[PDB]
RNA sequence: GUAACGGGGCUAAACCAUGCACCGAAGCUGCGGCAGCGACGCUUAUGCGUUGUUGGGUAGGGGAGCGUUCUGUAAGCCUGCGAAGGUGUGCUGUGAGGCAUGCUGGAGGUAUCAGAAGUGCGAAUGCUGACAUAAGUAACGAUAAAGCGGGUGAAAAGCCC
RNA sequence: CCCGGCGAGGGGAGUGAAAAAGAACCUGAAACCGUGUACGUACAAGCAGUGGGAGCACGCUUAGGCGUGUGACUGCGUACC
């Protein structure tokens, strides 16, 4: 921080400032010290303890009743609207579509809401699942997932 | 008038009109307190008694409130030695109002 | 019924205005305009001129006649002060401080 | 010589106290103008036992 | 990940110079001689908890003592009276008209110094 | 809605914590560490 | 609504007049001083003290009667040279009877500022002559 | 400046001999509250009753919680139908802290519970900012000094004339 | 519209939801200097604090020394790192 080649302290044998180069810590505007940090501490996770994390929150998943799994909400044509009338008329609104088919017309659709969301299977992990007020699924996802978990 | 009684395991001097905190009851707040362990009764009057549980002498008083107190701190400290560390209590108690004194 | 005369950014410092604010301290208008023409203090001639606007703008539009106020506050605040390096013997280079004051009458019926 | 610490604001009151100047007392009036002065001395600019005074 | 700080610690001023409100100067204003004030304040407070009750004491003893001699012998042998008479407590909170009009408890200082045996 | 729910066993959380701090609480005078030399006072991440 | 509690609005002095007569002066000091604190008929409050207003009218006119006078002989700075110059003991009588009887009394009471509160309820002067008593005050026999 | 009783005072109010008393500490103790934990009873996942030594604390060890900046529900819900911010007071907790509310205030705020930290300043003759302090004290630059009428002017011994 | 010297600076009047938004203008500590009220300071003193409190305004104190804010006076009492 802008200097090397000059020291705030030049014999000090009087009361005098502590500093002693120009781009401590404790300047006004210096390089502070407890900084240039990683934001979380490790990160791997064991293989087992991973996967049965995720079997444990399956199980409470289903101990909580968000499972009835309903395979294909899809219509004739990608539009949300159609999608979102669909959801209405299966009574299941809000709820963490998960396809396992990649069908293109359920996942450009079912959007267009702040809690109506479709997902792909893909890349699963234990905070995923926990989110929005039901979890409801596919089968399709339901085959694809449990394989990832055993 | 003033009195002395003893009571809980304390003496303690009274006047009449006199609201006084003690040591904490069983009886609530709007039901008789009476004390026959009055020590003496002197008011320019002369009188022979020290003795306690005595019968025609009584102090009437009534319970005011019974409450728990508001939060003391107290500070445990010595200098020099960097040295400081602190505690609350808050103690219950009975309020009472003499409203006796006979002899 | 009350009004504010100012002088912001005055030359005077705080510890020169109250020698003369004392004198006319909570005085009634037209004595502490007597006590205050017979000070000759530069703090003193400032005041007047301040005073004579207090007085003033009172008999209109938020009252009337000028004999019946009185100076109900009469005060000194710390105005924006002008640092200067003085030279000075020995090499020395000390600080100096131009003071102001913000000076507040305030009169009213009262 | 320095001092020990800052001191109070009371003393900067009492220092003071017994210095600020004086003024006489009462509105005059003069017995031959209608002029104001500072009493027992010469109105500035009108007549206090006659001629009139000052000048620039 | 900046803090800002100065927020929890204000609060903790606030308290202290809130607490010392009614003291004098720079202690019901200023942070630093705010706390010295307080700490001094809750110990010397604490010692006088307990300490008002050996202070007032003195007083007690000092009222009863010009009543018990005009009513016969002197506080000390008047205390080991009270002492020696049974079903009879000994205290030294007996009377606050020690004070004046000293004649009443008469009957009392006897019934001490006949049992002072 | 089982998010935000997560907690574990005693011993195995920070709870937002650094010490160091306060005269009052005990933390003005070094704890966790000793004192004197160069064992702690501006180090120790030096000595072998 | 407290516990009981003594206040400075339940004692008072009234006036005193110690016709004790003939009496020793550290006999008759020590009781003036004790009834000056007040302590011979009570003392009930921590702040203020008892009291009484005290005229002596009588036995002011005789000596220590001991040694103490000749080892505390009072000296002060007031400026000299090759030496301190000083107040004696001998002086006290010769200028009124009063100073014997006085710093009897005076050095019987406490600190600084509540042994000054005291003290001003003393008067004393001349002694057997004065006429600082005319209001005949109650009679005092110490 | 007594100043070798702490001082007044005491030729017994001393000191000594016989003997008794009292006052005198959170001590010893009683009343009332309370902390954790041993022993025994009820008898338990969770606790409570009797009983009990116990609860001053640095160096130094070890354990736990708070909020500030920020993240997740927060995608929700509260908001000019009065938010943050300022301020007095009551309540609450062991403390930090937390919570209520009139005045102030005209836009912002929030748990539970987990988690990261440029994380709380009162000290470093620390660094920086506003600005206080002794003080209206001291200083009057070669002592090439000044006077006084008129005038530009609001104001003039010192300017312009 | 008022005061003043051509000035400085402010008020009233009117604007606006707000100027306790008047131009350094967001709401706004604390340092900072001064007013205004209540009560206080001239037998009167020291880490300025704690304990006890006449008194004065407000609370019928259930007048029995209390709540709240202050406070003649005084027992007791050596700052923090």
């Amino acid at each position: 921080v802008t200097g090397s080649g000059k020291k705030p302290w030049r014999q000090k044998g009087t009361g005098r400032a502590r500093s002693g180069s120009i781009k401590s810590p404790i300047w006004r505007s210096g390089g502070v010290t407890f900084a240039a940090r990683p934001q979380d501490h490790s990160q791997k996770v064991n293989k087992k303890m991973y996967r049965g994390a995720l079997k444990s929150i399956l199980s409470e998943l289903v101990r909580q009743d968000r499972l009835i799994v309903v395979e294909k909400f899809s219509v004739e044509a990608p539009k949300t609207k159609l999608l979102a009338q669909k959801l209405k008329d299966m009574a299941l609104e809000d709820v963490l579509i998960i396809t396992g088919e990649l069908d293109e017309n359920l996942f450009l659709a079912a959007r267009n809401l702040h809690k109506v969301d479709v997902r792909d299977a893909t890349g699963i992990d234990p905070v995923s699942l926990i989110a929005f007020d039901k979890v409801v699924m596919t089968a399709d996802a339901v085959k694809q997932v449990e394989e990832m978990l055993a | 008038m003033y009195a002395v009684f003893q009571s809980g395991g304390k003496q303690h001097r009274v006047s009449e009109g006199q609201t006084v905190r003690l040591e904490k009851l069983d009886i609530a707040t709007g039901e008789t307190v009476e004390f026959a362990e009055v020590l003496m009764i002197a008011n320019g009057e002369e009188v022979k008694i020290g003795v306690p549980f005595v019968d025609g002498g009584v102090i009437k008083a009534e319970v005011v409130a019974h409450g728990r107190g508001e939060k003391v701190k107290i500070v445990k400290f010595r200098r020099r030695k960097h040295y400081r560390k602190q505690q609350g209590h808050r103690q219950w108690f009975t309020d009472v109002k003499i409203t006796g004194i006979s002899a | 019924m009350e009004t504010i005369a100012k002088h912001r950014h005055a030359r005077s410092s705080a510890q020169k205005v109250r020698l003369v604010a004392d004198l006319i301290r909570g005085k009634k208008v037209s004595q502490a305009l007597d006590i205050l023409t017979y000070t000759n203090k530069k703090a003193a001639v400032l005041v007047k001129k301040v005073l004579e606007s207090a007085i003033a703008n009172a008999e209109h539009n938020d009252g009337a006649d000028i004999d019946d106020l009185k100076v109900t506050k009469i005060f000194v605040d710390e105005g924006p002060s002008m640092k200067r390096i003085m030279p000075r013997a020995k090499g020395r280079a000390d600080r100096i401080l131009k003071r102001t004051s913000h000076i507040t009458v305030v009169v009213s019926d009262r | 010589a320095v001092q020990q610490n800052k001191p109070t604001r009371s003393k900067r009151g009492m220092r003071r106290s017994h210095d600020a100047l004086t003024a006489v007392t009462s509105l005059s009036v003069d017995k031959t103008s209608g002029e104001k002065h500072l009493r027992h001395h010469i109105t500035a600019d009108g007549y206090y036992r006659g001629r009139k005074v000052i000048a620039k | 990940a900046r803090v800002k700080r100065g927020v929890i610690a204000r609060a903790r001023h606030k308290k202290i110079l809130k607490q010392a409100k009614g003291y004098y100067g720079a202690r019901s204003r200023v942070y630093r001689v705010a706390f010295q004030a307080v700490i001094k304040a809750g110990q010397y407070a604490y010692r006088d908890r307990r300490q008002r009750k050996r202070q007032f004491r003195q007083l007690w003893i000092a009222r009863i003592n010009a009543a018990a001699r005009q009513n016969g012998i002197s506080y000390s042998k008047f205390i080991n009276g009270l002492k020696k008479a049974s079903v009879e407590i000994d205290r030294k909170i007996l009377a606050d008209i020690a004070v004046f009009d000293k004649v009443a408890f008469t009957a009392l200082v006897e019934k001490a110094k006949a049992a002072l045996a | 809605m089982r998010l935000n729910t997560l907690s574990p066993a005693e011993g195995s959380k920070k709870a937002g914590k650094r010490l160091g701090r306060g005269i009052g609480s005990g933390l003005g005078k070094t704890g966790g560490r000793g004192h004197k030399g160069q064992k702690s006072r501006s180090g120790g991440g030096v000595r072998r | 609504m407290k516990t009981f509690t003594a206040k400075p609005e339940t004692v008072k002095r009234d006036w005193y007049v110690v016709d004790a007569t003939g009496k020793t002066l550290g006999r008759l000091a020590t009781e003036l001083a004790r009834r000056l604190r007040g302590k011979h008929k009570a003392e009930y409050t921590p702040h203020v003290d008892t009291g009484d207003y005290i005229i002596v009218l009588n036995a002011d006119k005789v000596a220590v009667t001991g040694n103490k006078r000749t080892d505390k002989v009072y000296y002060h700075h007031t400026g000299h040279i090759g030496g301190i110059k000083q107040a004696t003991f001998e002086e006290m009588i010769a200028r009124r009877p009063e100073r014997v009887i006085e710093i009897a009394v005076k050095g019987m009471l406490p600190k600084g500022p509540l042994g000054r509160a005291m003290f001003r309820k003393l008067k004393v002067y001349a002694g057997n002559e004065h006429n600082h008593a005319a209001q005949q005050p109650q009679v005092l026999d110490i």
